[PDB]
């Protein structure tokens, strides 16, 4: 577990999902 | 040193969609994801998104064609929009501070189940100011630095 890492992750995933 | 970095947040995010951990991405994993996230994509819209970076045909989606899908994106005029919007998902209730629940319930539809502590943990790393929530500019710091 990174909290940077997982935190960064989530976002690029959150921006992909909605463009 | 910074492309290192980013390829470890990439293979995050992967992972994130990658729902059953199986090193794959499928259209119903993205649908699941996207859903969770409030949206309504129809079939034929998930089925163009797998469609395009699916290289072998194989109707799904591994690191290298995700990888390469993030190696054609570039700095644009919605870029910062992007996170805006990404931000907005996160602010479930809209009164413009990332709490700890909503970045968990997030999470939780990411497939990630994060202890107290993990959570903490993230919060603090985007908390500019100590007061244990995230403000527009910790996002938007997390993903410059
Ligand atoms: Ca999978
Ligand atoms: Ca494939
Ligand atoms: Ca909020
Ligand atoms: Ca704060």
């Amino acid at each position: 577990f990174n909290a940077r890492r997982k935190l960064k992750g989530a976002i690029l995933t959150t921006m992909l999902a909605t463009r | 040193q910074l492309t290192e970095e980013q390829i470890a947040e990439f293979k995050e995010a992967f992972s994130l969609f990658d729902k059953d951990g199986d090193g794959t991405i499928t259209t119903k994993e993205l649908g699941t994801v996207m859903r969770s996230l409030g949206q309504n994509p129809t079939e034929a819209e998930l089925q163009d998104m797998i469609n395009e970076v699916d290289a072998d045909g194989n109707g799904t989606i591994d690191f290298p064609e995700f990888l390469t899908m993030m190696a054609r994106k570039m700095k644009d005029t919605d870029s910062e929009e992007e996170i805006r919007e990404a931000f907005r998902v996160f602010d479930k209730d809209g009164n413009g501070y990332i709490s700890a629940a909503e970045l968990r319930h997030v999470m939780t539809n990411l497939g990630e189940k994060l202890t107290d502590e993990e959570v903490d943990e993230m919060i603090r790393e985007a908390d500019i100011d100590g007061d244990g929530q995230v403000n527009y500019e910790g996002f938007v710091q997390m993903m410059t630095a």
